[PDB]
């Protein structure tokens, strides 16, 4: 089993920069998808960024341009850096991973982080 | 010497002035500084690529001089497997190999080693064994069977043996008889598979994904979850975390296509392709072969079979107002005549999709639906580059004002796959 903990989340002025780091612990054999998700107050979780396989990176249209997602293999930790931060970005930021485990048929195991409240002041 | 191997995808060439330049084939750029400026304009030449590749292939001196094999023609595949995979030092295979067939019966093809390679290529690349399956578009090009494990218990070992045999063919200068789909060579090169690359893998997946790419998926009510019919029981898999309850829209389209391609094609053949590459690289590190394209890699492995342009022209049907006596058509055939043999084969790969020509000639040339002949259809404005459809062997040749413009545009299109 793998466990994720996200840090680097704090209130910042709008137009400020926040980096969220997803420390992952356990047997991360092969990650199918390393993503950052967002849950706004009163709204369901919405995709924000994704690493997927290799180096192909997918961003939500709302955060496209403003954010950048990267992974550190030695730490296996994913960093989402938010710039031009806005009140819409105020939501709670989770970090999810999908590990493809092969026992009989190969299946996807999704591990979700606890979350960090990232807010915008303006 | 002290300089050491060049970085992957790089080559060194000698200019007529005597100064040596370095060409990056990945970025198609020439420079003077040693990798470890304008210089000369980039020119992808397969002959010089091959010369450099062969020069930098060095045979170890510690191994025995002669690699001896004894085989039975009735089942050449099995004894070839036993012998080749029983070798614990792959470098021994780099030594010259003399395959003494049982009782020296004969049936040579100009060389006993070439005969062995021919018969083995016939045996390994038969879909009856289950390791390989015929491509979707063609009936002769092959691909890795995703269900190869179901048919064969030790499919990975056999794929490693096939990779070793292919590496032997490339190293020793002999030629294999099996032609693979483009994604096969791209996965050798470590390149990224795209939606177009799925045309060979499966028609249903490619057509559905193309529909999704062009039209709005909102009508289809698509989620980020796909159903895996394969394996026991039918179950849903999330392509991204919380795949279900995420709807594919115009902003989530290319991500969905990439993830579906990765799960349904790349993930399914990755193990078998990795075994094949592990077998292949025991005689040639991937760095040497990374200079070649997928097309040039196919030529390097399966050889440069001369294409007879007269037979090619006679058994060709033109479309959309083009006629054999049409000035543009005969100008195009003139350009084909003056172009090199390797450039002719590259044109074949550009339009047909493979360097293989049917043994009976171009009359038997096939296609996605069935027997289809070479077609040269008028399309587009004169300025546009020619386009190609490999599912129907069609070249969309725009009407060109003069021979020089047609020649230059066709050469540019052929060179740029």
């Amino acid at each position: 089993q793998v466990q994720l903990q996200e840090s680097g989340g704090g209130l910042v002025q709008a137009g400020g920069s926040l980096r969220l780091s997803c420390a992952a612990s356990g047997n991360i054999s092969d990650v199918w998808y390393m993503g950052w998700y967002r849950q706004a107050p009163g709204k369901e979780r919405e995709f924000v960024a994704g690493i997927a396989y290799g180096t192909s990176t997918y961003y939500a249209d709302s955060v496209k341009g403003r954010f950048t997602i990267s992974r550190d293999n030695a730490k296996n930790t994913v960093y989402l850096q938010m710039n031009s931060l806005k009140p819409e970005d105020t939501a709670v930021y989770y970090c999810a991973v999908i590990i493809t485990r092969f026992v009989s048929y190969p299946r996807q195991h999704t591990y979700w982080g606890q979350g960090t409240q990232v807010t915008v002041s303006s | 010497n002290d300089l050491g191997p060049l970085p992957p995808g790089w080559e060194e060439r000698i200019h007529l002035d005597g100064r040596t330049f370095y060409i990056d084939h990945n970025s198609k750029i020439t420079q003077w500084e040693d990798p470890r400026g304008p210089a000369v304009p980039y020119s992808r030449e397969f002959k010089q690529k091959y010369d450099y590749f062969r020069k930098k292939l060095k045979k170890p001196a510690d191994i025995p001089n002669r690699f001896e094999m004894k085989l039975h023609r009735n089942n050449i595949f099995e004894e070839s497997y036993r012998r080749i995979m029983s070798v614990k030092r792959p470098d021994v295979l780099k030594a010259r190999l003399w395959i003494e067939f049982e009782s020296e019966k004969g049936l040579d093809y100009g060389g006993v080693a070439r005969e062995w390679f021919f018969l083995l290529s016939k045996e390994m690349f038969n879909p009856y064994y289950g390791l390989f399956e015929y491509s979707a578009t063609d009936n002769y090009t092959l691909q890795i069977n995703p269900n190869s494990g179901l048919c064969n218990e030790d499919h990975l070992s056999y794929f490693t043996f096939i990779g070793r045999v292919a590496g032997l063919a490339v190293f020793h200068g002999k030629l294999l008889d099996g032609f693979f789909i483009r994604p096969f060579y791209k996965m050798m090169l470590g390149k990224q598979i795209t939606l177009n690359d799925m045309e060979s893998v499966d028609s249903e997946y490619y057509n559905s994904l193309k529909w999704i790419l062009e039209n709005d998926p909102t009508e289809l009510d698509l989620m980020f979850c796909i159903d895996e019919e394969n394996f026991g029981q039918t179950y849903q898999v999330d392509l991204k975390p919380n795949g279900s309850e995420i709807m594919v829209t115009n902003e989530n389209k290319r991500e969905y296509i990439d993830l579906v391609i990765q799960w349904r094609f790349v993930n399914r053949v990755q193990k078998q392709m990795n075994a094949f590459l592990e077998g292949f690289t025991e005689l040639l590190p991937i760095d040497l072969i990374k200079i070649f394209d997928e097309n040039e890699l196919e030529l390097l492995m399966c050889g440069l079979g001369d294409v007879d342009v007269n037979d090619w022209r006679q058994h060709s049907i033109y479309k959309n107002g083009y006629c054999p006596n049409h000035p543009v058509i005969q100008w195009f055939w003139k350009a084909v005549l003056l172009m090199d043999a390797e450039k002719r084969i590259r044109l074949l790969q550009f339009v047909t999709g493979t360097s293989r020509v049917p043994m009976n000639g171009f009359a038997e040339l096939y296609g996605s639906n069935g027997p289809q002949l070479f077609t040269i259809e008028q399309w587009g404005s004169p300025e546009k580059l020619p386009r190609a459809h490999t599912c129907f062997n069609r070249l969309d040749l725009p009407p060109y004002e003069t021979f020089e413009d047609l020649r230059e545009k066709l050469l540019m299109a052929v060179e740029n796959a």
